[PDB]
RNA sequence: UAGUCCGGAUUGGAGUCUGCAACUCGACUCCAUGAAGUCGGAAUCGCUAGUAAUCGUGGAUCAGAAUGCCACGGUGAAUAC
RNA sequence: UCCUCCUAAAGAGUAACGGAGGAGCACGAAGGUUGGCUAAUCCUGGUCGGACAUCAGGAGGUUAGUGCAAUGGCAUAAGCCAGCUUGACUGCGAGCGUGACGGCGCGAGCAGGUGCGAAAGCAGGUCAUAGUGAUCCGGUGGUUCUGAAUGGAAGGGCCAUC
RNA sequence: ACUUACCAACCCGAUGCAAACUGCGAAUACCGGAGAAUGUUAUCACGGGAGACACACGGCGGGUGCUAACGUCCGUC
RNA sequence: GCCUGGCGGCCGUAGCGCGGUGGUCCCACCUGACCCCAUGCCGAACUCAGAAGUGAAACGCCGUAGCGCCGAUGGUAGUGUGGGGUCUCCCCAUGCGAGAGUAGGGAACUGCCAGGCA
RNA sequence: UGGGGUAUCGCCAAGCGGUAAGGCACCGGAUUCUGAUUCCGGCAUUCCGAGGUUCGAAUCCUCGUACCCCAGCCA
C-alpha cells in the first residue's frame, strides 16, 4: 500500500553569507518565502531568490514579523 | 482530459497561429484574443476556437 | 488495559530509550513507586500492577498511574518471512527511563504503601524503588 | 426630520438630564435601522425573492440588497453564494422618516397589539423586533399580496448598555409593554 | 442615494379617524386614510382590559 | 480603525518605492489641512515640506482643506523642490484615493515642473 | 353554480319547562360557530297502483324525554318483452 | 512514471516488498493590472426559522481561505470583491541551479509590439512544488532554402504544429 | 415544572508522550573569506589505457526484525 | 524646553489589561451633500463643501507589573575527539554547552521635518 | 488467512447520492350458510451497527458483525 516518494528537489541555500555573487546567481532555491527578498535580490516565480546585482550575500532579520531578508551589498 | 486543442489563427493575411486548449462543452462560443502577430509584427485579433 | 483512544498514525518507529526521566517528583500523591531500571512497560503490566495495588490497600486510598502507554509495538506472525511490510500492532508500551515515578498513592499509611508497592513492583519488568513526597 | 428635531432638542436634553453625562456627545444616538427579510423559500423560486425585494422596496424607500449564503449548510438545502434574503440599511434622513412612520402608523396597525417586548436588546442597546405581516405598512396593497411575509427591524444605536437603549427608544414613546 | 433604481419617495399626507392630520414621506404615491394612530390607540386601555380578567 | 486601514492601504506602494529607491512625495490629507513632504530614498530624512499649517500658505487662502488649498500646497512643494535641485520624484498618495484634493495637489505639482 | 343565501354537525354563551333533583345523563329556545359532505368501491335492498317516491298530521308508552314503532291523510309515477 | 511528508544522522543527496498520502488535470477567467476589503467559530437580540440558511451587535484572532494531496508559504496578502483587459506576447538573454547524459528549472536585462495605472511601476500565465512520453515514421499550414539537362513540379529541409 | 450515588464539553491549575508536533535549540558537519606553518601539486582541466558496478565485518546514527541472527537495508568512519 | 502631526530606524525590556488626563493650535469625532466622486441597498465607507459642538469614542501622554516579553550565575541534558565498562546503555579525560527554571529586569529608546505654546 | 458478494418492509427480492418500487403476506370492507377462491380498499421498511467526506448518505469511503462463493499450492 506504500512504497512511493518523489524525487528530491535540491532546495536550500546555494550561496551563504558573505559569499560573493554575480548578477543572476540563485541564492536560495526554496518553497514558500521562508527567506524574503531584500535589497538587490529578486524573487522568481517559484520563490527562488536570485542576485539582481553583484556583491555579497547578506542574511538579515527585519521588520515587525521578524522575517529573514536577503540583501546584497554592492561589492 | 476533456479539454480539447484549438488553433488561434491570425486575422491578418499570414498563416501564423497560436495554439491552446479549450473546454468545448462549457464554452461553446468562439475565442477571440488580440495576440501578437510576428509576421505583421503587430497585435492582431485571433479567432478560431476549433 | 490502557491505550490511546485515537492515534494519528498506527505504526511508530522503534527509536531508542536514552537519558533520564521527566516525571521525577511525587507530584499528585504522597508516596510513589519510582523506576530505577530502564525498560519499557506494556499495558498489561500496568494493569496487573494496578490491580495488585488496588487489592492491597483496599478500596480506600487514591492511586495515580503517572505513565501511559501510547507507543504501538508491532509483531510479525509465526512462519512469515522477513520483509513484505511492517508487522501488526500487537500491544502498547510506555518507554520508561530511570527516574519515572510510575505510580502514586495517597490516603494510606506509609507501611501499606510499602506493602502495595512491593506487591505491585513484582509484576513489572524494571527495578523499582519507593519514594516519598519531598517538599522542594 | 420630525423625530430628528425632536431628538435634537428633547431627547438629547432629556437624556442629559436623566443620566449624569458630562459630554453632550456622550448621549446615545440611533446610528442606523436595518430592515431584513430573510425569505429562505427562494431555494426553488426566484420571483418569490423578487416580490420580497419589491416589498422591502415599498416599506423603506430604497432598493434592497439581495443577500447570499455565507456558508453552505445542508439542513436547509442551500449552497454557497445562493441568494437567500434581502435587506435595506436605512440611515440618515430616511432612518428618521421610517422611524416616524414605524412608531407612528405602522406599529399601531399590528394585529392584537399588546406592546413591543422590552427584553429584546442584545446587551449593547441595539433593538431588534419582528413583524409577522407586511400588511401593517400602509404602502403594501392588501389586494396585491401573494404570500404573507414578515420582516425583522433592527435599530442599531450608539448606546453602550441596554438600559441606556431603553431610555433612548423610550424617549420616542415607542410602546414597550 | 443613487439615481432612479429607488422607488419614488414623495411626501404625502396621512389622516386617521383621531383627527391626526400628519404629513409624511412615504412611497405610496397617494394620500392616506387610517384609523389608528399613535395618538388614540387602545394600548393602555388594552393592557388594563388584559390584566382585568379574574374573580 | 480608519487610520490603520489607511496605513495598510498605503503599505504596498510605500514598500515598493523603498524597494526601487525613489525620492517620494508623501501627501497627507486631513479634514482641514493637506500636508506634502519630499522624502529622501533612505526614507528617514525629509528634504522639502509644505502644508496648509504654514502661515506663508495659509494667509493667502480662504479655507485650508479644500482643492484650492491643496493646489496651493502642490505649487509650493514643486517650487521649493525645484529650488533645492530635486526634479524627479515618485508620488506616494499614502493610502488616499488619487481623486480629490490629492489629485489637485499632484496636478498642481506637475504643472509647476516636478517630474512624475 | 359558489362549498355558495347548500348542508347542519360541533362548540361557546344566554335561557324556558318537567321533575326532590338535568354533573355523569333530558327536551326545547335565542345569539354566535359553521365540520364532513359536490351523489357514494366491491357489493346490496324495497316496490306491480293510489303502489314506489315524496309531503305533513295523530297516537301508545310517558312528569319530562322519538330520527323508532303503530296509524292517518296530500301530491303521485315509471315499468313488466 | 510523476508530486508531498517522515526515515534522512540541523547544507545537498541517501536504501528496503519501510511508514503515510496524492497526480495522469482544471481555468479565457480561477490569467494581467488597477482600486478596495478581511476570516473560522462562539455568545446575545431578532417574523416564519429549526442545532445550523438571512439581519444586527459583541468576543475572537486567521483555529479561516488558498480549483484538487501534503509540506513550505501568504495580511504589503499568495485569501475575498469589483473596473478595464489579453503579457496565457514574438526574438533573445548576463548569470545561475540541477542532472552520467538526454534533459529540466530560475532569470535581471535588450529589441519589437501591447494591457492596466494619474504615475512610480507591474505583466513572457495561475502562491509554489504533480497534471506526463525521446527518436523514427507520417499528417496539416507557412517559407523558392534545395529542387540530379534546363523551367517548373514531386520529394526533402527550415519554422509552427498534430 | 420537581429530584438525582452517573458521565462530561470549554476554561483554569498541576503531570507525562511524539518519525510524519515546535512559541526553543546545541555539538558536529557544510559553504564562503583572511592568515601562518607543513605537504614530492597533494588541486583543477584536457587527452591515452583501464578495471569495477556480488562486497564483508567492526564503531557511531538509524529503518526493518523480537533493540533476534555471522539477519537485512541505509548514512559515516 | 513642553505638546501635536507626518515619514523612518527598531521589532514585545517596545504588546496587552486596569486607572487618570488633553484640546489655543494639531488630531479625531463632527456639520451638510445639489455639485467632483461613491454605495452589488445606504454620503456607513469613499469623496466634496465646511466648523457650529464635544473630547464621549478614537488617538496621544502620564501612572499602575495582573499577564505577555527579556533574562543571568550555577547545575543538568546533549555532543566533537581519544579511551573504558557490567556495553539495546553508560562512564572517563578533554573541547563546546543548551532548553526549561531561578534571582532579577521590565510598562521602550531614537532620527529628520513641520506647526502650536513658553 | 486472503479475494469477491450480500444485509432494504413479517418472507422473497428492486433501487441511480436530493423521492424507497414489486409480489406473497397482514389489516378493513364486500361475495358466501360458513371457510377457501374471488373483488374493492389500505398499510408498510428513515435501509446490519459505528465513524468519516458532503449542503445532503440506503446510495460514497473506512471499520466491525452475520451469511455465502472462490483460493489456501510445489514440495
Amino acid at each position: 500500500r506504500n512504497g512511493r516518494d518523489s524525487e528530491a528537489k535540491r532546495l536550500g541555500v546555494k550561496r551563504f553569507g558573505g559569499e560573493s555573487v554575480l548578477a543572476g546567481s540563485i541564492i536560495v532555491r526554496q518553497r514558500g518565502t521562508k527567506f524574503h527578498a531584500g535589497a538587490n535580490v529578486g524573487c522568481g516565480r517559484d520563490h527562488t531568490l536570485f542576485a539582481k546585482a553583484d556583491g555579497k550575500v547578506k542574511f538579515e532579520v527585519k521588520g515587525p514579523k521578524n522575517r529573514k531578508f536577503i540583501s546584497i551589498e554592492a561589492e | 482530459g476533456i479539454r480539447e486543442k484549438i488553433k488561434l489563427v491570425s486575422s491578418a493575411g499570414t498563416g501564423h497561429f497560436y495554439t491552446t486548449t479549450k473546454n468545448k462543452r462549457t464554452k461553446p462560443e468562439k475565442l477571440e484574443l488580440k495576440k501578437f502577430d510576428p509576421v505583421v509584427r503587430q497585435h492582431v485579433i485571433y479567432k478560431e476556437a476549433k | 488495559m490502557l491505550q490511546p483512544k485515537r492515534t494519528k498514525f498506527r505504526k511508530m518507529h522503534k527509536g531508542r530509550n536514552r537519558g533520564l526521566a521527566q516525571g521525577t517528583d511525587v507530584s499528585f500523591g504522597s508516596f510513589g513507586l519510582k523506576a530505577v531500571g530502564r525498560g519499557r512497560l506494556t499495558a498489561r503490566q500496568i494493569e496487573a500492577a494496578r490491580r495488585a495495588m488496588t487489592r492491597a490497600v483496599k478500596r480506600q486510598g487514591k492511586i495515580w498511574i503517572r505513565v501511559f502507554p501510547d507507543k504501538p509495538i508491532t509483531e510479525k506472525p509465526l512462519a512469515v518471512r522477513m520483509g513484505k511490510g511492517k508487522g501488526n500492532v500487537e500491544y502498547w508500551v510506555a518507554l520508561i527511563q530511570p527516574g519515572k515515578v510510575l505510580y502514586e498513592m495517597d490516603g494510606v499509611p506509609e507501611e501499606l504503601a510499602r506493602e502495595a508497592f512491593k506487591l505491585a513492583a513484582a509484576k513489572l519488568p524494571i527495578k523499582t524503588t519507593f519514594v516519598t513526597k519531598t517538599v522542594m | 426630520a420630525k423625530l430628528h428635531d425632536y431628538y435634537k432638542d428633547e431627547v438629547v436634553k432629556k437624556l442629559m438630564t436623566e443620566f449624569n453625562y458630562n459630554s453632550v456627545m456622550q448621549v446615545p444616538r440611533v446610528e442606523k435601522i436595518t430592515l431584513n427579510m430573510g425569505v429562505g423559500e427562494a431555494i426553488a423560486d426566484k420571483k418569490l425573492l423578487d416580490n420580497a425585494a419589491a416589498d422591502l422596496a415599498a416599506i423603506s424607500g430604497q432598493k434592497p440588497l439581495i443577500t447570499k449564503a455565507r456558508k453552505s449548510v445542508a439542513g436547509f438545502k442551500i449552497r454557497q453564494g445562493y441568494p437567500i434574503g434581502c435587506k435595506v440599511t436605512l440611515r440618515g434622513e430616511r432612518m428618521w422618516e421610517f422611524f416616524e412612520r414605524l412608531i407612528t402608523i405602522a406599529v399601531p396597525r399590528i394585529r392584537d397589539f399588546r406592546g413591543l417586548s422590552a427584553k429584546s436588546f442584545d446587551g449593547r442597546g441595539n433593538y431588534s423586533m419582528g413583524v409577522r405581516e407586511q400588511i401593517i405598512f400602509p404602502e403594501i396593497d392588501y389586494d396585491k399580496v401573494d404570500r404573507v411575509r414578515g420582516l425583522d427591524i433592527t435599530i442599531t444605536t450608539t448606546a453602550k448598555s441596554d438600559e441606556e437603549g431603553r431610555a433612548l427608544l423610550a424617549a420616542f414613546d415607542f410602546p414597550f409593554r | 442615494m443613487k439615481k432612479d433604481i429607488h422607488p419614488k419617495y414623495e411626501e404625502i399626507t396621512a389622516s386617521c379617524s383621531c383627527g391626526n392630520v400628519m404629513k409624511i414621506r412615504s412611497t405610496v404615491g397617494h394620500d392616506l386614510n387610517l384609523d389608528v394612530c399613535s395618538k388614540c390607540h387602545p394600548f393602555f386601555t388594552g393592557k388594563q382590559r388584559d390584566v382585568a380578567t379574574g374573580g | 480603525d480608519k487610520k490603520s486601514a489607511r496605513i495598510r492601504r498605503a503599505t504596498r506602494a510605500r514598500r515598493k518605492l523603498q524597494e526601487l529607491g525613489a525620492t517620494r512625495l508623501v501627501v497627507h490629507r486631513t479634514p482641514r489641512h493637506i500636508y506634502a513632504q519630499v522624502i529622501a530614498p533612505n526614507g528617514s530624512e525629509v528634504l522639502v515640506a509644505a502644508s496648509t499649517v504654514e502661515k506663508a500658505i495659509a494667509e493667502q487662502l480662504k479655507y485650508t482643506g479644500n482643492k484650492d488649498a491643496a493646489a496651493a500646497v502642490g505649487k509650493a512643494v514643486a517650487e521649493r523642490a525645484l529650488e533645492k535641485g530635486i526634479k524627479d520624484v515618485s508620488f506616494d498618495r499614502s493610502g488616499f484615493q488619487y481623486h480629490g484634493r490629492v489629485q489637485a495637489l499632484a496636478d498642481a505639482a506637475r504643472e509647476a515642473g516636478l517630474q512624475f
